[PDB]
């Protein structure tokens, strides 16, 4: 043995695919020799305790890094004027003009900008020293290595969890809901009521003196009596000046809705009431499935009982149970699906209700987040169907789920195949002649001939909210409405004043170009959901290849019979789905881009009459915006900009890279090899040395992963080097 | 300070040669 | 101004809706859900040790069986209602 | 038969009281879930032949129609009147928990009713006058209190609807709208306007 | 004699195979009884392979 | 060495043992077909996975079957 | 005033827009004799800018700030003209041609070789179903009745 030590096959591979597959087969517990389920159960706990202790120790440097070469103290008292930094330069290839060149800040070296927006999360939760950040820092390190300790420690035979524990479904639903999520919201509540909302008003409360200063004037006797109106009153004035005792009141818990006057984000005391609501919410949901104590739900019941009478859905849910308990595809999946949604949920949320201080400000810090948490949004989606896939090859059994829910969704794949194709193709059809024949008016002299569509509904649905741009007058924009007068003693104040003000992203004001490029978005995400739930569907078989389950979930191709059949695994159609998936996110991120600029520069006129053509874009957009980043240096010097035009090019590189492995095939490149040996062999003074893995190509799955990681990497960096070059040379 | 001058080197040319070496070693080998 | 010690006696009746009118439907409604299981076999007698149910608590000389457990999810629904009405009135 | 020339659905034979087998969308074709449909409609009926005396009766000696009663409870401190004399426990908090007492044990004690006779015509103590002496003129009485139940059923969904049309009125006072000027003053004008 | 008669029209019932649910005419019936595919079926249309004729048992074919 | 398989399905067409480009398969004697014949596979040690046998089979699906499995300097075709 | 539009005949900006086409297109006329055919196309040319100009005035088109007409698409009657009816005609169209070509295959699925009538059109057979798509949706709502629609 050699190896890889858990594959007796790699191992007694004479040629260097050993190294490569040794490699990239290293987590899939699933497939290692002589691998049983309490095995696989015991190495994912300790994987998980090590992402924990990565986790903690990347904050922990985070803070220490901010701490020891930051800005935080000058930035704390003029935080619209001072510039972030991340952390110290120190390359010794650095010449002259580089080094005065990134020396900026108020520091003594080249230094790098922080656009991740931790300067402004630390300054709402109450941190005001680097003391503090340095306390953090260490606490974290602290938390990493128990991490580490604990994972080590459940690895000994003495402390080996048994699969029936893994399995015990009813009693880590309770657990999770009642205290991972329910205790830890009600703690950040008397975090922020004690340390935040203090801080925001002038008031220092550490360790030190953390149990001496009363949160509020009454104390805890409001509260055991009922009389909870008493910590609402005297909430913060709108003269208020963050940081400050000027204008201050003295409420910890509000509901007055809409922004903070100065910095421009959410009240502090309206974030403590949502989490002490939320808070109570999961800490009653917890309490529902049956444990040791003989009270509770049962979820086996619950879902055999879930049958309808009249047939129409078979035998319903019956048997889903030991399903999902049997199968970690099938959780992971459902993990999987839950996180994107979420994660796309966040980056859509924050972008237009603020909470942090002085970060509705930072232009290109918000750019930045909104472009992170979208990508990696759809790279979990992407993930959330493969493993989809992966579930229906390995774990499924026909026998157990026979005619259930899932049994009766193989029945009909060809249905919503068709179905999805259909959507696919309308929208794709309509969406393209539209733009091009906006286009052929617009290089015809005409634009008055164009098709401009109003986008009604979503027009309506912002009058509903209580917008008056559009002079609809429905819901909450009528002031005789039952709806308005329900709300409008408790939030709709200050809720309206925030939504009508257009300074703003709460509600963007939208038109035609809106209309078109969310039907745009439209197309690319059911295309992606038609290419990932094909791959999904077919993954056992099909008349092309009856017994697909037998081959695996990745395999190359049936040869060259029966027509040829190169990319016909799921593997294949989870790789065709991530081209589709970047197209998506980069439309997404195009529009949200050009939009916000425009906002900012005040001229929203230049969006709204160019954003109706191809041409537009591509002009107005790309072109012109690019300006600055392609002269970080040039025949005449350099400036601070010169990284992220030699970031431009080098994802340029890496992309234009991919292509090599994607349009050429292994053949080719097997008979190149056969060559160079040969060569090696006959050439004086180096045949004296020899190779001890024999030289082969790459084989045909590994050229898709490489050319596809090329593809993604050059994508993300040059995109990433244009949005921030742009955003921050015009508004730094 | 000096500390940069140090732990740069250190962590860019001495652990990437130290690292690789101990896994080629490692990877080579049969019994 | 009600007073909260008052409001508390809702405790008391939700006990006795508990004790004297939703017994049957409750006991028979557990008894048709029993315990949960995994692979046709309970969660303690598939191996999990730690999910042995507590007879202890079970034996109550009430004359028709009433818990502990009841009596503290009876008694944290009526706080809750209690709680709910001391809350609502005083806005 | 609701409707001649019509086939009938095969389990409704015909020999339950108020069968004419009207069933287009095929809903009882369960037999399990027929058999919960007849109790349902049966309590339906009842209530709606309850309230159909309920909202004429207090309109009709001047109290006010059927919606003015209960505007009072979304003002704070409204108090409940009965025939024009205020009741004492007539505040919000006293009448919503004696309400919901009262009737939730009512309720659960016929839920916990296994045989399926006596969840329809549950006889007994409920009988004072028996009048359930005689199985042939029993079968009249159950045609006729599902012939009735119907039509107090409709009686109430037209007070809803009227409502909607003229708010702020009351049946007996559309009756009379309608009665001066009848080629006017009807649904016409409501569905054409 | 042994199975359908030639000239009758019979449906698929091998799920592995490209005409499953679909109505062939059989040719021939081998009546050596050690054979384990005796029923000679054609199709009007090819398979993938530009084939158009199959082999089936006696419990993968029924009289339509 | 790869994985060679038959199935009873098979016609005794020898198609495939004279389509395979190393000697991997040759033809036994049998009882349950008209030509009284079968493939065998006795030699997969020497099979190089290129699926010129099943692309010769004219059963519906294939009479013989070549699962890609743990690969050796024979099976790579390797004359270095 | 759907959307805070404004009429076109109204709107300032589509006045605007019509004068700087008709000057753009004046200043190429200078470079030309008045008799030339040149001069006389760039006549034509300016004609019928502002017939267009006029024809969208007069059929109550929503302008925007930019002077450019807007589409409303959400049934209100005073703006059928726009998506409705188009649209019901693209519908007919579309049906009819589907109907046709489903009839034609019908027609020769009972031959010995169905496939060579698909390469060489029976042109005779195609005229004479060719007329009656014409008729589409009675025959198409009627075949759905009977159940004749979908494959069994
Ligand atoms: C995350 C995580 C999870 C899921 C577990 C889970 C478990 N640990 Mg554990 N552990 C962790 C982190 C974690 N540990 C860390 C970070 C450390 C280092 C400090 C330890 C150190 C540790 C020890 C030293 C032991 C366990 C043991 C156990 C097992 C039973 C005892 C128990 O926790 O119930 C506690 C049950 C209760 C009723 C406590 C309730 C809390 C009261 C009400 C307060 C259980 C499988 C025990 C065992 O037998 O392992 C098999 C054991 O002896 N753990
Ligand atoms: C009170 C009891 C308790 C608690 C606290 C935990 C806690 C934990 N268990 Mg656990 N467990 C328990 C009882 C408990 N267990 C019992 C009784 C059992 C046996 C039935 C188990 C069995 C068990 C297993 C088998 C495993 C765990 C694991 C874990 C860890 C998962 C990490 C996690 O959820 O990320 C934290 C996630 C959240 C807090 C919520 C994420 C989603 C929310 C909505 C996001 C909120 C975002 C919010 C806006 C803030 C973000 C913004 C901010 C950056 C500013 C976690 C530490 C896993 C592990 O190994 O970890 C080491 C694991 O594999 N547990
Ligand atoms: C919590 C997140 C999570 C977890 C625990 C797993 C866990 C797993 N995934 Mg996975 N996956 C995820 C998210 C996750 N995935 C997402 C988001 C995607 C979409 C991008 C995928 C896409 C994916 C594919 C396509 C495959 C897996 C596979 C696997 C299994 C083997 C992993 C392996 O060999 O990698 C070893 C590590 C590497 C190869 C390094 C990756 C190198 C890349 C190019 C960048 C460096 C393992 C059970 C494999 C599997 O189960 O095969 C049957 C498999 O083929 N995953
Ligand atoms: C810009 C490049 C590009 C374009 C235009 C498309 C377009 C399309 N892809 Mg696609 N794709 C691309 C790149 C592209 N892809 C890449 C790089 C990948 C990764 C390998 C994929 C992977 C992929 C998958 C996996 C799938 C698609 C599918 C589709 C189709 C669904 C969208 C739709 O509604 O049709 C848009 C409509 C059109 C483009 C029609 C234009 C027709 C004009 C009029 C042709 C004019 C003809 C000519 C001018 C006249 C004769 C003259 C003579 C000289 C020819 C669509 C045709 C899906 C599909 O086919 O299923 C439905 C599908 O499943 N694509
Ligand atoms: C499958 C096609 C499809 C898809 C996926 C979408 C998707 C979307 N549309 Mg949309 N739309 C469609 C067709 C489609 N539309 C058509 C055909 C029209 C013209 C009537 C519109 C008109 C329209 C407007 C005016 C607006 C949207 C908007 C939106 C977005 C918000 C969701 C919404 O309001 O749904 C709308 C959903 C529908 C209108 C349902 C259409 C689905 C049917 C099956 C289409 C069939 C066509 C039908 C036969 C036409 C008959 C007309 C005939 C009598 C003349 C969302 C991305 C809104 C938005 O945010 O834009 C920025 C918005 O304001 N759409
Ligand atoms: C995952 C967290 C993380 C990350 C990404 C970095 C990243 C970096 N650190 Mg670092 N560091 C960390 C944690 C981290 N550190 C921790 C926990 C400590 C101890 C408190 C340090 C102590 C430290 C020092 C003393 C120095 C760096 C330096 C650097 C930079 C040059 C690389 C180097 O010399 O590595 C060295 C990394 C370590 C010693 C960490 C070991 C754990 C680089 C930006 C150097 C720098 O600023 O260059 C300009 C430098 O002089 N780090
Ligand atoms: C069973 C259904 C039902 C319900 C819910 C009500 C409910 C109500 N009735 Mg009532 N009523 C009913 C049946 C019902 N009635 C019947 C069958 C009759 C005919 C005898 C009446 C005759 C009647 C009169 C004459 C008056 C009311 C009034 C009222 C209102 C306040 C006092 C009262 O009677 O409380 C319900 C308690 C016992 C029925 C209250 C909304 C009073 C009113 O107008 O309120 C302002 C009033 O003056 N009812
Ligand atoms: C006139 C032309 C037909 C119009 C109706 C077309 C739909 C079919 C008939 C529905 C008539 C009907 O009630 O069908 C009921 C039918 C069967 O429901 P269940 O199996 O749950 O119950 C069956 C019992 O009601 C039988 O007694 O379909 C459904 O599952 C519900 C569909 C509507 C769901 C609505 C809520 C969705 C969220
Ligand atoms: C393949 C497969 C799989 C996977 C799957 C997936 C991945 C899916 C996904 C899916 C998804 C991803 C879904 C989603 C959904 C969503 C939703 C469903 C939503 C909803 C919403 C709502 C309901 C709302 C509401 C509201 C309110 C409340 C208020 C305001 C208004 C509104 C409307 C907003 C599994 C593993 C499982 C199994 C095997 C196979
Ligand atoms: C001996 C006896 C008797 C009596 C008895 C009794 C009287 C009992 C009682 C009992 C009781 C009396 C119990 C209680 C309980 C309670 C509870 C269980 C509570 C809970 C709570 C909670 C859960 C809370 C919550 C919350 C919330 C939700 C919010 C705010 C905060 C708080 C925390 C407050 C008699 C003579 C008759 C007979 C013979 C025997
Ligand atoms: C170029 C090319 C080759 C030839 C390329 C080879 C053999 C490259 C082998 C690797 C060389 C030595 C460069 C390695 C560069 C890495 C940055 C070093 C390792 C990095 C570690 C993290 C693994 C193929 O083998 C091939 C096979 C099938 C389809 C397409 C292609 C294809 O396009
Ligand atoms: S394996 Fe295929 S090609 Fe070879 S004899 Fe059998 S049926 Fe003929
Ligand atoms: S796969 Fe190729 S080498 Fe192997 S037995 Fe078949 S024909 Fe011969």
């Amino acid at each position: 043995l050699r190896f890889p030590r858990f594959s007796q096959g790699l191992a007694q591979d004479p040629t260097t695919r050993r190294i490569w597959f040794g490699i990239a087969t290293a987590h899939d517990f699933e497939s290692h020799d002589d691998i049983t389920e309490e095995r696989l159960y015991q190495n994912i706990f300790a994987s998980h305790f090590g992402q924990l202790a990565i986790i903690f120790l990347w904050t922990s440097g985070n803070l220490f890094h901010v701490a020891w070469q930051g800005n935080f103290e000058t930035w704390v008292q003029d935080p619209l004027h001072v510039r972030p930094i991340a952390h110290a330069i120190w390359d010794p290839h650095f010449g002259q003009p580089a080094v005065e060149a990134f020396t900026r800040g108020g520091a003594l070296g080249p230094v790098n900008i922080a656009y991740s927006g931790v300067y402004q999360w630390w300054y709402t939760i109450g941190l005001r020293t680097n003391e503090d950040l340095y306390t953090g820092a260490l606490f974290l390190l602290f938390l990493s290595a128990l991490s580490l300790i604990g994972g080590w420690l459940h690895l000994q035979p003495k402390w080996k969890p048994r699969v029936s524990w893994f399995k015990n479904a009813e009693s880590r639903l309770n657990h999770h809901l009642s205290g991972l999520f329910g205790v830890s919201s009600l703690a950040w509540t008397g975090h922020l009521v004690h340390v935040a909302i203090p801080a925001s008003r002038g008031e220092y409360v550490r360790w030190n003196n953390f149990l001496n200063v009363l949160p509020h004037p009454q104390g805890l006797g409001p509260l055991f009596t009922g009389q909870w109106n008493l910590y609402a009153q005297n909430p913060d004035s709108s003269s208020h000046l963050f940081g400050t005792s000027q204008g201050s009141g003295t409420a910890i818990l509000t509901l007055l809705g809409g922004f903070h006057p100065q910095t421009q984000s959410l009240w502090l005391t309206d974030m403590a009431h949502h989490h002490l609501a939320i808070a109570i919410l999961f800490l009653i949901a917890g309490h529902m499935y049956r444990t040791n104590f003989g009270i509770g739900h049962s979820i086996k019941d619950l879902l055999e009982a879930h049958i309808p009478p009249g047939g129409r859905l078979g035998r319903g849910h019956k048997g889903l149970y030991d399903t999902i308990n049997n199968s970690i595809h099938f959780q992971l999946g459902l993990a999987l699906a839950s996180l994107g949604v979420i994660t796309s949920l966040v980056a859509q949320h924050m972008y237009s209700l603020p909470a942090y201080a002085f970060i509705a400000q930072d232009f290109t810090t918000q750019a930045a987040l909104y472009t992170h948490h979208q990508y990696i949004a759809g790279f979990i989606m992407t993930g959330a169907f493969a493993h989809g896939a992966i579930f229906f090859i390995r774990d499924y059994n026909p026998e157990q789920n026979e005619d259930n829910v899932l049994a009766r969704m193989l029945d009909h794949k060809e249905a919503i195949i068709s179905h999805l194709s259909w959507a696919s193709l309308f929208l794709g059809f309509h969406t393209l002649g539209l733009y091009v024949h906006n286009d052929v008016m617009l290089a015809f002299g005409t634009p008055e001939k164009q098709i401009l569509i109003e986008p009604i509904f979503a027009q309506w649905i912002q009058s509903a909210h209580g917008k008056t741009s559009y002079g609809f007058d429905v819901l909450l924009s009528s002031t005789s409405g039952p709806a308005f007068n329900a709300g409008r003693s408790i939030w709709l104040p200050g809720w309206l004043n925030a939504i009508n003000e257009n300074s703003n992203s709460l509600f963007l004001t939208i038109g035609p170009g809106d209309f078109l490029v969310h039907h745009a978005i439209a197309l690319g995400l059911h295309t992606t959901t038609l290419i990932l739930v094909k791959g999904a569907l077919d993954a056992r078989g099909s008349k092309l290849m009856p017994d697909k389950k037998d081959f695996g979930y990745s395999f190359p191709c049936d040869g060259p019979g029966r027509g040829g059949t190169c990319d016909i695994s799921a593997w294949d159609a989870f790789y065709l789905a991530v081209f589709w998936m970047l197209n998506t996110i980069g439309w997404v991120t195009f529009y949200w881009h050009w939009k916000h600029i425009t906002l900012w520069q005040g001229n929203v006129s230049q969006f709204n009459e160019s954003s109706t053509y191809l041409m537009g874009w591509l002009r107005d957009y790309l072109w012109l915006n690019s300006s600055q980043l392609i002269n970080g240096y040039n025949p005449f010097g350099m400036n601070s900009l010169s990284v992220w035009a030699w970031m431009f090019l080098f994802g340029h590189l890496v992309w234009a890279t991919g292509f090599m492995f994607l349009i050429s095939w292994r053949g080719y490149w097997q008979e190149l090899i056969e060559t160079l040996a040969w060569a090696h062999e006959r050439t004086p003074l180096a045949n004296l040395i020899r190779w001890k893995d024999k030289p082969v190509a790459l084989s045909i799955v590994q050229a898709r992963l490489v050319g596809l990681a090329h593809f993604s990497v050059g994508y993300i960096f040059t995109y990433a080097a244009f949005l921030i070059a742009s955003t921050s040379g015009k508004f730094g | 300070n000096n500390l940069p001058s140090i732990f740069v080197p250190l962590v860019g040319l001495v652990f990437p040669a130290i690292a690789m070496a101990s896994l080629f070693l490692h990877i080579q080998k049969n019994k | 101004l009600s007073p909260s010690i008052v409001i508390s006696l809702s405790t008391g009746l939700s006990l006795f809706l508990g004790r004297f009118v939703f017994f049957n439907f409750q006991r028979e409604n557990v008894a048709k859900q029993g315990l949960p299981e995994q692979n046709g076999k309970t969660h303690f007698e598939a191996g999990d040790d730690r999910a042995k149910e507590y007879v202890s608590l079970l034996k109550s000389n009430d004359p028709i069986g009433f818990n502990i457990v009841d009596v503290l999810a009876w008694g944290s629904i009526g706080h809750i209602v209690a709680y709910y009405i001391l809350a609502t009135s005083s806005n | 038969h609701w409707m001649p020339g019509e086939p009938r659905p095969a389990y409704l034979d015909g020999s339950a009281p108020g069968d004419f087998g009207f069933d287009p969308l095929g809903l009882g074709e369960v037999p399990a879930n027929l058999e919960r449909y007849k109790e349902s409609e049966l309590i339906h009926c009842r209530w709606a032949m309850l309230a159909v005396p309920g909202i004429l009766v207090p309109e009709a000696l001047g109290y006010g129609n059927w919606v003015k009663a209960q505007e009072w409870a979304a003002l704070p401190g409204g108090q409940a009147t009965y025939l024009g004399n205020p009741v004492p426990w007539g505040t919000l908090p006293t009448i919503l928990a004696i309400e919901f007492l009262a009737i939730a044990f009512v309720e659960h004690q016929r839920s916990m009713e296994k045989d399926p006779e006596k969840k329809k015509y549950p006889g007994g103590a409920f009988d004072p006058l028996g009048y359930s002496k005689d199985p042939k003129k029993l079968e009249e009485l159950k045609v006729k209190e599902i012939k009735n139940g119907r039509l107090a059923l409709l009686a109430f969904v037209g007070f809803c609807v009227q409502q909607s049309a003229y708010p702020g009125t009351g049946p007996l006072e559309n009756l009379a709208t309608h009665l001066a000027d009848p080629w006017h003053n009807n649904i016409g004008d409501i569905v054409i306007p | 004699p042994i199975g359908p008669k030639r000239g009758s029209k019979v449906k698929i019932l091998r799920r592995e195979s490209y005409w499953f649910k679909n109505v062939g005419s059989v040719v021939a019936v081998d009546q050596d009884p050690k054979t384990r595919y005796p029923v000679v079926v054609r199709f009007a249309k090819v398979n993938y392979a530009n084939i158009s004729t199959n082999n089936y048992a006696l419990d993968e074919v029924e009289e339509v | 060495s790869h994985s060679v398989k038959i199935y009873d399905t098979c016609i005794g067409c020898t198609q495939c043992v004279r389509a395979c480009p190393t000697d991997v398969l040759e033809m036994i004697p049998w009882d349950g077909c008209k030509a009284k014949q079968i493939a065998s596979a006795p030699r997969t040690e020497d099979c190089v996975g290129c699926k010129r046998c099943e692309s010769a089979c004219p059963t519906d699906f294939l009479s013989v079957r070549v699962y890609l499995w743990h690969e050796t300097t024979r099976s790579m075709g390797l004359a270095y | 005033d759907i959307s805070g539009l404004t009429p076109c005949k109204d709107s300032k900006q589509f006045a605007k827009r019509e004068k700087q086409q008709i000057k753009k297109l004046e200043s190429s006329l200078k470079l030309y004799a008045p008799e030339s055919a040149p001069a006389l196309a760039l006549n034509a040319q300016i004609e019928k800018t502002k017939r267009r100009f006029d024809n969208y005035g007069k059929y109550g088109l929503l302008c925007g700030s930019d002077g450019l007409p807007h589409l409303i698409v959400n049934g209100d009657q005073r703006h059928w003209g726009e998506f409705i009816t188009p649209g019901i005609l693209f519908l007919y169209i579309a049906g009819w041609i589907g109907w046709v070509g489903r009839s034609y295959l019908i027609a020769i699925s009972g031959e010995k070789k169905p496939a060579m009538k698909e390469i060489i059109i029976d042109v005779p057979l195609a005229s004479r179903i060719i007329f009656r798509g014409f008729i589409w949706p009675v025959a198409a709502y009627r075949e759905f009745l009977n159940g004749d629609l979908i494959a069994k």
